[PDB]
């Protein structure tokens, strides 16, 4: 079966036909839940905001700038803006980054960004969108596109010195104007057990999550306090992965 | 000449100027990440003479995700798409020190201003069964044929199973030289009158 030919024939994307899309080890999810800090969040206009106000330095940064391409039929950030963020100024010397790059020029400029901030790309996580509910909805293509674009990439980067998860996320394509990314990206990130200082830049009220500091222009409320936040990670809690028992 | 054609050769040393121009180039290089090519060898490949206007398909893995983008730009292409092949077994279930890998990547570059291609007929995800080791999915040839039907194509680092109609395949494990296009045959004998490919 050639699912590419079938897509040409019917408009059903090939990913519509991936299935499941005998062991469990989710004492880790429970350990992550026990270690998680209270959710913290700050309304802040990131273009106008000195990023260095965010302390201490972060172990994980999830960066989700609102690209124009997300608003097909709908303040966007360009890769010019994104590349000028001072992300190295707030990343811990050993730390990870997860950058949603879309499906166009971001696959290149997002790599420039990672290198500019001092990361090496170590994984390429593809969000593959099915159209099971809408086989008959043609895509309005980017002028440079050769193919219909049915996925987004979230690049993972590491700086400083497998497991359970795969480098694919498969969900149905969201409704028009819905910019949200699959929450499964948080599970992948948290399953790495990378440390407990987790920052989500350009998050929203709808993405606030225990174990995370969310910073973004559209948040309606803030509870961020730098001294309070730093106190979650002061001794004896400095080095924890977020995947180990709390210390008595 | 439409039927499959191929040249057993060392792609580092063949004079590709004898092959003419192609609507599509595809390469699945043995990146230095077996009989591989160093990064400098890849950069030096004479890809620019192969096309005036058209597309290049470049398979990449690991750090070749970045090196392949470097080569693509060095040879004069802009990357305008990225196909991923989700690897399945026969029952459509999915088969790198941080995540298990469910896919392979193929960069799509453009050179010049291609005219008369059928852009947007296929989508950028392939779902297909793994065959042998390092064997790319045959679905890519059908996607390329629908994109650019009837045109001349060239594959670099192909194996015998890769030979296809409308394609000229190059690789050092191919069986001899099999050329049917009269223009290529003429230029090949002029350039290689004794049938040997050396420096
Ligand atoms: C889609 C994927 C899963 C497919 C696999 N890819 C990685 C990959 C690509 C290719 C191969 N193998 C195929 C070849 O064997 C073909 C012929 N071939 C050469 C080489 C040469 N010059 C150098 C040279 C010559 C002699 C001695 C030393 C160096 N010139 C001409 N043909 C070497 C490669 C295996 N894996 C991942 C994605």
């Amino acid at each position: 079966n050639d699912y590419c030919q079938h897509f040409v024939d019917t408009g059903h994307r090939p990913q519509n036909f991936i299935r499941d899309v005998r062991e469990l080890i989710r004492l880790k999810d429970e350990l992550i839940a026990k270690s998680n800090t209270p959710p913290m969040y700050l309304q802040a206009d990131i273009e106008a905001f000195d990023i260095r106000e965010l302390t201490p330095k972060f172990d994980v940064i999830l960066l989700e700038p609102p690209l124009e391409e997300y608003y097909r039929e709908t303040k966007c950030w360009t890769w010019d803006d994104i590349m000028k963020l001072e992300i190295d100024e707030i990343a811990a010397p050993r730390s990870f980054i997860f950058l949603w790059c879309g499906s166009g020029e971001g696959l290149d400029l997002g790599r420039v960004c990672l290198r500019k901030w001092g990361y090496r790309r170590c994984e390429d996580i593809c969000w593959i969108k099915t159209n099971k509910n809408n086989p008959g909805k043609t895509k309005t293509l980017d002028p440079k596109a050769v193919f219909q674009r049915t996925k987004e990439h979230c690049l993972m980067g590491i700086k400083g010195t497998a497991n359970v998860d795969i480098d694919l996320i498969i969900t149905e394509e969201p409704e028009i104007g819905n910019i949200e990314k699959p929450v499964e990206i948080f599970h992948i990130i948290e399953h790495f057990c990378l440390g407990r200082r987790r920052l989500h830049l350009f998050g929203r009220d709808s993405t606030i999550r225990p174990g995370w500091l969310t910073v973004g222009p559209t948040l309606t409320n803030s509870n961020y306090n730098a001294e309070t936040y730093a106190s979650y990670f002061s001794a004896p809690n400095s080095y924890l992965t977020g995947c180990t028992e709390e210390i008595e | 000449l439409f039927p499959p054609q191929w040249i057993c050769c060392d792609i580092r040393y063949l004079d590709v100027s004898i092959l003419g121009k192609f609507a599509v180039v595809m390469a699945d290089p043995p990146w230095d990440i077996y009989g591989t090519l160093t990064d400098d060898e890849m950069r030096r490949l004479n890809i620019p003479v192969l096309q005036d206007d058209g597309f290049l398909f470049l398979w990449v893995t690991g750090r070749a995700m970045e090196l392949g983008r470097e080569c693509l730009n060095l040879w004069g292409y802009e990357r305008v798409d990225e196909i991923i092949w989700v690897k399945t077994n026969q029952l459509q279930r999915i088969i790198g020190h941080w995540l298990n890998h469910g896919k392979e990547h193929c960069l799509v570059g453009v050179k010049g201003n291609p005219q008369g291609f059928n852009q947007g007929l296929d989508c950028d995800v392939i779902v297909a069964e793994v065959r042998s080791t390092s064997h790319k999915p045959d679905e890519i040839y059908g996607m390329i044929e629908r994109l650019s039907p009837g045109t001349r194509k060239i594959e670099l680092f192909g194996r015998p199973h890769n030979v296809q109609p409308n394609w000229i395949t190059l690789g050092n494990q191919l069986d001899g030289i099999h050329l049917l296009d009269p223009d290529v045959v003429a230029r090949f004998k002029q350039r290689y009158p004794d049938g040997i490919i050396s420096k």
